[PDB]
């Protein structure tokens, strides 16, 4: 009896100077089994905070709802909604809690902190907690994120001036990169959806993707 | 329930624009010795929601007798409110993810189905707990080869009349009596619509073998 | 005072709990309930007392429904009406899932029986200070009434009334060819005698609260409809008008 | 060890092997599978002996305290509902599969049978054990509703001569027994005046 | 009258009164008086020591304690009592910071050891009688400086100023003569230490009160000897 | 992963790698090994990360509880002690922390090494990760209980480029933390690309 | 009495059990709180007391699960108490089933945990009168609770030290409730709390509280100045 | 009422309610509350009585005394 079953997942997340995005395709297949062609992986937290979990499903329902207990009981016990700082540590000691039986949740939390700037943590199951710039988990970050090396850190690149990264470039980035994703990764594809946190709040924008 | 002793078949589940239709094999298994046979997997939980399982009936009995149950407090409470497909669907997500934590998993997959305030609900609870809420759901083996038609049946026509929505989980459990070595020519198609839930008794596909020859 | 009655855990020098006999005396303070027998059912009906104009109608409810088929009748104290509600459903739930049956009624009143003489025995809690009847209906069984009360005695009624009138609802109810009445008819006769005990110039306001259960509705209890109740207290109060005649 | 029950309006009649063989070697030669529980409830175990033994006599007892505490007849459901919830919630622990029969009033002459699992469902016929494969299929073959007492006597002795004379962990004095309002009627089919069907 | 219904913390009395509470509230005031105060630029604390004779070191009679490093605390009351909700409040600091990584805000934190004191005969918990202390919490959150009050009977709550202790009901009237909003630290030190000389009976002397601040900025700063000297 | 750290009359040198290796894939070259137990004491990871960082953040809530109690210093021993004894607690159960504690106390410089196999031993100088059996060789031969400041964190800093260099799990920055009577500093944080030039 | 008054475990010789008329009494002593109701709202207007103009106000308003609000009149600490064990039950509704819980059920279960402490030598009655607010499905409520265990679903109730001002006020304009607006109800709630006010005093922006709730509008607290649109139309 | 008979009580009292307060009260402290209610009516300036005057004087009437207690909402 095997109480995990990798059930699929491609999250991307991009902090910057004012807006933080949190991509996420919309496939829960199941073993050989595309048996949900809508199953968005990215949860609102909060005004500020968005969590985008990847992996076992039951898992990762099950953190979201007791994520979600842990903002509520916050919040009627110290009158303050969290910040995103506080979530990821919150979510650090969730996860941990659990150190011998794991979820089987990979997580990014991305949010606006308290200066207001894009903030990204990046998270292992047992617990590990980073705060990165841009980070992308589940099965095809192996080929998301080092394309956003390329182009948002400037790595094995020069005479290349760093621009601010526009929130226009940003939405380009992700698109293409989930695009490429989507063409090399069968977990990808059934549509993406992109969060796009700012003052205004959590836009949501979504985009139609390889179905296949 | 590591081992599972005496098991069900696949079960499907549509959503007609004014119902849900869910559709089981009422065949009991017990690895190629087709036990029981007149066997309701199909469960009328309330006014406004169904549910059907595929795995271990003996655990699906005892999830009827706890949903059951729940329900007649609900009832007898009286004060009006009623369990909405979607609570159900929590409470037996939870249910099945509380027994996987513990290592005693309910060896079942069951569909909700439910007709409230004017919306349908069709949900997937497994196992070990992965549970959501599709357009169509076909569960059990025979998923594989459901899904297909139902998809793109929605995909190229979305809104599915109560008659059309019918013949088609007809003709799924006809393809799944031909291609489920673990099926049986006599199903119960359940409806839930705006009336109530009603379970039509032992139907049977009309098996054209003459069709391959 | 006595010096024996504190605590029921303590015999007073004659063989008698003070504590029990208080709680009766508690409960012989609040609403009447009067609850018939019928050939093919039994309903109740009690005294509710609007103790406000700014409670909804709907206020505390004292017919509640144990189990699909049972109707608790109370009259005493409400909380601890509600509490011997939770545990005569919780036995109820517990006999269905154990046995697979609906629980007889026999045996749900002797087993909220012993759990009320549980609370009496002892020094640590005190006895409920709430009587109530137990009634159903089942095709095979048929129609039965039972009371307990504080002391936890579960003795068959045909019908009986519980509360501040009682030996008038008797009274009353001996006034009643109930071994061949129908259930259309002993609502309303309900009515009449809810109307007769009941004291106007004492309790002020009053709202009636009543429910069947017998084979016309298939043995799931249900509150008097609302059409069935607003015709049973139009007899009452001709009956009233009659009875002052 | 291989076991049968089917209904004839106004009671229900059972049947078991009488073998009791534990890995081969040596065993019960005549063994009492049908176990009385109350008065007109019977049980025909199969699997574990030691664990039918005792799901039998837990259930024996809850049902007895029942049945004093009611003041009424047990009903074959709650008997056979009683060895339901024992073998659902120790599924693990026990390894055997009871078929629950008998008489009572609202509802006489029933045949539940509770197979390895929580599995309850009501039949007009049953089977069970390493034997039941071998009748399974002439249980249908003759299976007419409305068989009488006789019918159904004759019924089971030749579908239980059939199992046990094709399987090896089934064999010996085939027992039966009847119930109806009457009372148990309990007989054994020895050696020869069992069905031998060339 | 009060014969059977003040000698347990379980048995109301016919008005409705828990008088081994108010008895508790009572055992407050015979502690050594304490003034906080909060204004814009931070938190102050000034307590009167009692110090009988020498040969009894500065450091056990603690008025003051660091509650973290953006809190003090200031006790009246049972010094054992005291000890065990000061040490409660810091376990709560830190267990928050070290679950959350955020510093406290002191309204959970005087919530929280309100939520210690509240649970005396509770039989979930293990006390039997109210903690017999009353705390003043001053700290810097993310509302600036607040300074809250608990009382032995669970009960706290925000004050731009406050005494507590023996020289309470004779404290408050200058506290509410004197405090005005726009207040600095400065002023909050002086106007303190005057009403501390007011209402003590030996000459305040720079080594018979403590004193210290919580700032937006530099934490909870316990006023040293030469800086006592210089305030006074 | 590759960390160290090492005493040098003057203070303890703590140089570490950013790279956490996850099977044949590296999850990021930002990673932070160094660890802010307190103003006071630093931390060093290797092995099990969220075993590691959540064990030392426990350290670093019970420290500071103490230094608050006991109006006190807490010894550098007396924090490895603390870290060893709960990290034992759970021994055999997965924990697969090793990590360098070092600080300033009344007693001087101190530095230990705790991992998750109940090893708590005092030292001159450790290296620990996938390649402190590198790192390991090079600040033997070039370490000394007398070191300028400035010499003592080059060695450091080129001990960890070559770890990155020669071993895989190594990569990363170069982070380098100065722990003095006062506290400890960043002295230095410079990627491996720099060093391969400056080199 | 004077030996049947020592505990909730022994019955008076004459049907009463004392210790809860205490705690009823104990209700009381809190402050005055008018709580009502409109077909889509529910509102909660509580006198917030000054235990000094240094010190700030008691907050009499709680807000429990995003459906629930909570006026409080009565022990401080069994407020606290019942209010955390009502958001446990709130959050673990939520958790079990994903349906806001039923602000007729979950006073049962406050109900049921207030009376287990009316029969057993271990604790002591519960001493706060609770205004349960909140927007289930059907409609806005206002369910009243006392130390005695009996939960009623008031029209529009009124509890605390001179709260029979409110009750009878109650009484007398409660015909227009069903039909008011989003404001005027809260209006209506203040002029109840005017009547509680000992007079000489008035309803000001400080002592003045108001929570809101409804459809289409989650629980609302209107404190220091988000009160004001309320005094300042209310008429003089 | 028998004992108000002669005053000017506002309508808005609830003699029932004040009844219920009552307590165990016997007929001459009822008369007192009564009296105490109509003078403390007489202070504060006042024409009318009014149920918190009625409460006060059964306060007083006790020999107790309304204190805000600062452990109660």
């Amino acid at each position: 009896f095997s109480p995990y079953v990798f059930n699929g997942g491609t999250i991307l997340a991009i902090a910057g100077e004012d807006f933080a995005i949190v991509a996420s395709d919309t496939r829960l297949s199941e073993g050989f089994s595309i048996h949900t062609r809508d199953s968005p992986k990215c949860y609102k937290l909060t005004d500020k905070t968005v969590i985008g979990c990847s992996g076992f499903h039951g898992d990762c329902l099950t953190l979201t709802k007791i994520i979600e207990a842990r903002l509520k009981m916050y919040k009627h016990s110290n009158n303050k909604a969290m910040t995103t700082g506080a979530i990821a540590a919150m979510l650090s000691t969730i996860l941990y809690s659990r150190r011998f039986f794991p979820y089987y949740v990979y997580n990014i939390i991305g949010g606006l902190d308290e200066e207001g700037k894009g903030a990204v943590y990046s998270f292992d199951p047992v617990g590990s907690y980073q705060r990165d710039s841009f980070k992308a988990g589940g099965s095809a970050s192996a080929m998301l994120q080092p394309l956003l090396d390329n182009q948002v850190g400037f790595k094995n690149m020069q005479n290349v001036e760093h621009v601010p990264l526009s929130l226009d470039r940003a939405m380009r980035l992700v698109k293409d990169v989930f695009i490429s994703a989507a063409e090399r990764d069968v977990y990808t594809g059934d549509a993406l959806r992109i969060c796009i946190v700012t003052k205004e709040g959590i836009r949501e924008e979504t985009v139609s993707l390889r179905k296949d | 329930t590591q081992n599972p002793m005496v098991t069900g078949t696949s079960v499907l589940g549509v959503k007609f624009e004014g119902g849900v239709v869910i559709a089981a094999d009422m065949l009991g298994s017990y690895g190629s010795l087709a036990r029981f046979r007149n066997i309701s997997r199909i469960m009328r939980v309330n006014n406004s929601t169904m549910l059907g399982a595929s795995g271990d009936y003996a655990d699906f009995q005892y999830l009827k007798q706890v949903l059951g149950q729940m329900v007649i407090d609900e009832e007898l409470l009286g004060d009006g409110h009623s369990y909405s497909p979607r609570a159900i669907h929590s409470w037996l997500t939870r249910a099945m993810y509380s027994r996987r934590s513990k290592m005693n998993p309910l060896w079942n997959t069951m569909v909700i189905g439910g007709y409230a305030d004017g919306e349908s609900f069709l949900g997937y609870v497994d196992m070990l707990g992965v549970a959501y809420e599709a357009p169509s759901l076909a569960t059990g083996y025979g998923a594989y080869l459901a899904q297909p038609l139902l998809r793109e049946v929605l995909e190229k026509q979305p809104v599915l009349s109560q008659t059309e929505a019918r013949d088609l989980v007809e003709r799924c459990m006809r393809v799944l009596y031909y291609r489920d070595a673990r099926s049986y020519n006599r199903f119960q198609i359940a409806t839930v619509t705006e009336k109530g839930v009603e379970i039509e008794g032992p139907l049977s596909t009309e098996t054209n073998w003459d069709i391959a020859h | 005072g006595t010096g024996y009655d504190l605590s029921a855990s303590t015999f007073s020098p004659d063989g008698r709990v003070f504590q029990v006999e208080y709680a009766m005396k508690a409960v012989e303070n609040s609403s009447t309930a009067i609850g018939i027998r019928c050939k093919d059912g039994v309903v109740f009906g009690v005294e509710k007392l609007v103790l406000s104009k700014l409670y909804e109608e709907g206020s505390n409810k004292r017919l509640f429904n144990v189990d699909r088929h049972v109707g608790m009748a109370v009259a005493g104290l409400l909380a601890d009406a509600r509490s011997l509600a939770d545990i005569a459903r919780e036995e109820a739930s517990n006999f269905r899932s154990n046995f697979g049956y609906n629980i007889p009624l026999k045996h749900l009143a002797d087993r909220v029986a012993m759990y009320v003489h549980a609370y009496t025995l002892y020094s640590a809690v005190r006895p409920f200070g709430c009587s109530f009847m137990l009634g159903s209906y089942s095709v095979n069984d048929g129609a039965q009434l039972y009371m307990i009360d504080p002391s936890g005695v579960s003795y068959g009624y045909w019908g009986c009334a519980i509360g501040k009138a009682r030996q008038a609802a008797k009274t009353e109810i001996e006034k009643l060819q109930m071994k061949e009445m129908t259930c259309r008819d002993i609502v309303k006769e309900v009515a009449k005698i809810i109307y007769i005990v009941h004291d106007e110039v004492k309790d002020k306001a009053f709202e009636l609260e009543l429910s069947w259960v017998g084979e016309l509705t298939n043995g799931r209890h249900e509150i008097v409809p609302k059409d069935i109740r607003e015709e049973a207290e139009k007899y009452a109060k001709e009956s009233l008008k009659e009875e002052d005649e | 060890t291989t076991i049968m029950a089917v209904q004839f309006d106004g009671g229900v009649v059972l049947g078991a092997d009488s073998r009791t063989t534990t890995g081969s070697y040596i065993a019960n030669r005549v063994t009492d599978k049908l176990t009385p529980i109350h008065d007109r409830i019977f049980c025909c175990r199969s699997g574990s002996a030691a664990d039918t033994q005792a799901v039998a006599d837990a259930v024996t007892y809850q049902l007895g305290f029942h049945s004093i505490e009611l003041n009424e007849p047990p009903l074959v459901h709650t008997a056979a509902s009683l060895f339901k919830e024992m073998c659902y919630r120790y599924r693990e622990d026990l390894m055997a599969g009871i078929i629950i029969a008998g008489w009572d009033p609202q509802e006489g002459g029933q045949v539940y049978s509770v197979p390895m699992g929580g599995m309850m469902v009501r039949q007009s016929f049953a089977i069970g054990g390493s034997g039941s494969s071998y009748i399974y299929g002439y249980v249908d073959a003759t299976y007419r509703e409305g068989m009488t007492k006789e019918e159904c006597l004759q019924f089971t002795a030749n579908a239980l001569a059939l199992a046990m004379e094709r399987d090896g962990s089934s064999g010996g004095v085939i027992r039966l027994a009847a119930i109806a309002e009457s009372g148990v009627e309990r007989q054994v089919l020895l050696g020869d005046q069992i069905p031998k069907f060339a | 009258t009060r014969s059977e219904y003040d000698r347990g913390v379980n048995t109301f009395s016919p008005e409705g009164r828990l008088f081994q509470v108010e008895y508790a509230i009572e055992a407050i005031k015979l502690g050594s008086t304490a003034i906080g105060i909060q204004t814009s630029e931070g938190v102050c604390l000034a307590v009167e020591k009692r110090i009988t004779s020498p040969l009894m070191e500065p450091s056990s009679i603690e008025k003051i304690v660091e509650i973290d490093a953006h809190i003090g605390c200031a006790m009246s009351g049972l010094i054992a009592d005291a000890k065990t909700l000061i040490d409660k409040a810091r376990v709560e600091t830190q267990n928050h910071w070290f679950t959350y990584n955020e510093t406290m805000t002191v309204e959970s934190v005087t919530q929280a050891v309100s939520n210690l004191a509240l649970q005396f005969g509770e039989e979930d918990a293990a006390m039997s009688r109210p903690f017999g202390v009353a705390l003043l919490f001053g700290g810097v959150d993310e509302k600036g400086p607040q300074l809250f009050h608990m009382d032995p009977s669970g009960t706290f709550v925000q004050c731009d100023a406050r005494a507590i202790g023996s020289a309470s009901e004779g404290a408050q009237s200058s506290l509410q003569e004197v405090y005005h909003k726009s207040m600095t630290l400065k002023e909050a030190i002086k106007s303190s230490l005057i009403i501390l000389k007011q209402v003590m009976e030996e000459k305040l002397n720079a080594t018979n009160i403590e004193l210290a601040t919580v700032q937006p900025g530099q934490n909870f700063h316990m006023f040293t000897k030469e800086e006592l000297e210089e305030v006074i | 992963t590759t960390t160290l750290a090492f005493k040098f009359r003057h203070g303890v040198i703590v140089a570490a790698d950013s790279r956490a290796t996850a099977g044949a894939y590296i999850a990021s070259q930002t990673v932070k090994k160094v660890i802010e137990i307190n103003p006071y004491l630093l931390g060093t990871m290797a092995g099990g990360a969220a075993d590691c960082s959540f064990w030392e953040r426990l350290l670093a809530r019970q420290c500071r509880i103490y230094e608050l109690r006991n109006k006190e210093r807490i010894s550098v021993a007396a924090a490895s002690k603390l870290l060893a004894n709960m990290v034992y607690q759970y021994k055999g159960m997965g924990l697969s922390m090793g990590t360098m504690i070092c600080g300033w106390d009344k007693r001087g410089p101190g530095l230990y090494y705790v991992d998750s196999e109940g090893n708590r031993i005092s030292g001159a100088t450790f290296s620990v990760g996938s390649g402190s059996v590198y790192a390991y060789g090079v600040m033997d031969r070039g370490y000394s209980y007398d070191l300028e400041v400035e010499q003592a964190y080059d060695l450091a800093r080129r001990a960890i480029y070559q770890a990155t260099y020669r071993d895989a799990y190594s990569g990363g920055a170069v982070n380098l933390y100065h722990v003095r009577e006062d506290g400890w500093i960043r002295v230095s944080s410079d990627n491996v690309a720099d060093l391969h030039e400056k080199y | 009495r004077n030996q049947y008054d020592n505990d909730v475990t022994v019955w008076s010789p004459q049907g009463r059990i004392h210790q809860i008329e205490y705690a009823m009494e104990a209700v009381k002593q809190g402050s005055a709180t008018v709580g009502l109701k409109s077909k889509t709202h529910a509102v909660l207007v509580a006198l917030k007391r000054a235990q000094s103009e240094l010190a700030a106000h008691q907050k009499k308003i709680l807000h429990v699960d995003n459906h629930i609000g909570i006026s409080i009149a009565g022990l401080t600490a069994d407020a606290r108490l019942l209010c955390n064990f009502m958001r446990q039950e709130c959050l673990d509704s939520r958790f079990v089933f994903d349906r806001p819980l039923p602000v007729s059920r979950l006073v049962s279960l406050i109900g049921s945990k207030t009376q287990i402490p009316t029969q057993r030598y271990g604790r002591r009655p519960y001493g706060v009168g609770l205004l349960i607010a909140g927007y289930d499905d059907m409609g806005p409520h206002i369910f009243q609770t006392c130390p005695s265990a009996n939960y009623f679903d008031c029209r529009a109730m009124s509890i605390g030290a001179r709260s029979q001002s409110a009750r009878t006020y109650l009484e007398r304009h409660m015909s227009e409730f069903m039909e008011c607006n989003l404001n005027e109800l809260v209006k209506h709630g203040l002029r109840a709390l005017r009547e509680t006010l000992p007079a000489e005093q008035d309803l000001t922006t400080k002592n003045v509280s108001i929570g809101i709730v409804g459809k289409d509008l989650e629980f609302t607290i209107y404190d220091d100045d988000d009160v004001s649109p309320f005094l300042e139309g209310l008429e003089e | 009422q028998i004992h108000s008979r002669k005053m000017n009580v506002s309508p808005d009292v609830n003699y029932e309610e004040l009844a219920r307060c009552t307590d165990d009260f016997n007929g001459a402290q009822c008369k007192a509350v009564c009296v105490e209610a109509g003078m403390i009516a007489l202070r504060r300036g006042a024409t009318e009585l009014t149920h918190e005057d009625y409460m006060e004087g059964i306060l007083e009437v006790q020999a107790k005394k309304k204190a805000n207690l600062q452990y109660y909402a």
